[PDB]
């Protein structure tokens, strides 16, 4: 509770809330835009490496990616406390 | 072994440019030259509630 | 070409409800408890005269 | 269409079972889906959204 809010992309802070129960996202994704693999413009490695990636999208390969690092959770989400008063009582 | 529609236009120079609701996968990229995808987009599956 | 599609949002604290020992006295305040006696004990005596 | 060339890319038994379910376009196939006539329809986010 330093930070009221804090501004990032939808994949990490989706990863921290999955993982950190006392931190939520709030949705509603503006600036739509997409990871890539920044490099030269003058390499020849450009279109083979669009190709690569293309092709890894095209079959699971990207799903079982997800799978491992990103899409599992661990806490998402009346309690014993909020009815220990009539119990005090 | 031949193009037919939008993606047949472009590779028989017949269009500089399709513009439309074409899906970007490793057949048409090696094929014709894409741009930045502007949308989001991929299968789904669609069922009555 | 982008391998994995995503926006800018938003993390903000969860703020759990928690509760405390008066999770059901809030209504009334405390001030209504003399009030409340001084609703019945008075009344409970008259009827009684 | 993309979504066709990606399913015999991935599952080919799935294709070959799905290719008796075809449909003509996207509002016959919505029309069928809305009957009993088909369960499932598979095509690109976007336009299924």
């Amino acid at each position: 509770n330093k930070l009221h809010a804090f501004i990032w992309d939808s994949a990490v802070l989706e990863f921290e809330a999955s993982q950190k129960c006392d931190l939520v996202t709030t949705g509603e994704l503006f600036f739509r835009s997409g990871f890539g693999i920044g490099m030269r413009k003058d390499s020849p490695w450009k279109q083979n490496v669009s190709l690569s990636i293309l092709k890894s999208h095209e079959n699971g390969f990207m799903e079982d990616l997800d799978k491992t690092w990103v899409r599992y959770q661990e806490c998402d989400s009346l309690t014993f406390e909020n009815m220990a008063g009539v119990f005090m009582l | 072994n031949v193009w037919n529609g939008m993606i047949g236009e472009v590779v028989y120079q017949r269009a500089v440019m399709a513009v439309g609701s074409l899906t970007i996968n490793e057949e048409r990229s090696e094929v014709v030259d894409f741009s930045v995808p502007f949308v989001e987009t991929g299968i789904s599956v669609m069922v009555s509630r | 070409k982008p391998f994995k599609y995503q926006g800018l949002t938003i993390l903000v604290k969860k703020e759990i409800p928690r509760s405390t020992l008066d999770s059901f006295m809030q209504p009334f305040q405390s001030t209504l408890w003399l009030l409340v006696g001084l609703s019945v004990h008075v009344v409970a005596v008259m009827l009684y005269l | 269409g993309s979504t066709e060339r990606n399913i015999r890319n991935n599952y080919p038994y799935m294709h070959q079972y799905m290719t008796r379910f075809n449909q003509r376009g996207v509002e016959d196939a919505l029309v069928s889906l809305k009957t009993g006539k088909l369960d499932a329809f598979i095509y690109d986010a976007a336009v299924l959204n």
